């Protein structure tokens, strides 16, 4: 019988903001990445 | 002070000196220079977007 997964539930909340910037022969290779945390939250998820 | 009359006439030719004096003047090559001011500009950099590192396994 296939086992099969189930459920799963978290929750984002801000975290921060970050600016990576690669450097290749003076020209800027950038990008915006936002950082969330998390909280768990009901139904947990199980494999049946 | 009827001299100025005489003046007027018998100068005459130094009006067509003077179309000459400014339809050759604007014929000579004149450059006005503007500068930049003491304080000098700059750009920010060639910036090019792209997708943050990755962590892959």
């Amino acid at each position: 019988a296939w086992p099969v997964i189930n459920g799963g539930a978290v929750s984002l909340h801000f975290a921060g903001v970050t600016l990576s910037t690669q450097f290749t022969d003076f020209v800027s290779l950038n990008s915006l990445r936002f950082r969330f945390s998390l909280t768990v939250d009901e139904p947990p998820f199980s494999i049946l | 002070a009827s001299l100025i009359y005489r003046q007027l006439l018998t100068n005459s030719y130094s009006v067509d000196l003077y179309d000459e004096i400014e339809q050759i003047g604007s014929g000579k090559t004149q450059n006005v220079t503007i500068n930049p001011g003491p304080f000098a500009q700059t750009r920010y950099a060639p910036v090019n977007w792209d997708h943050g590192e990755i962590n892959d396994s």
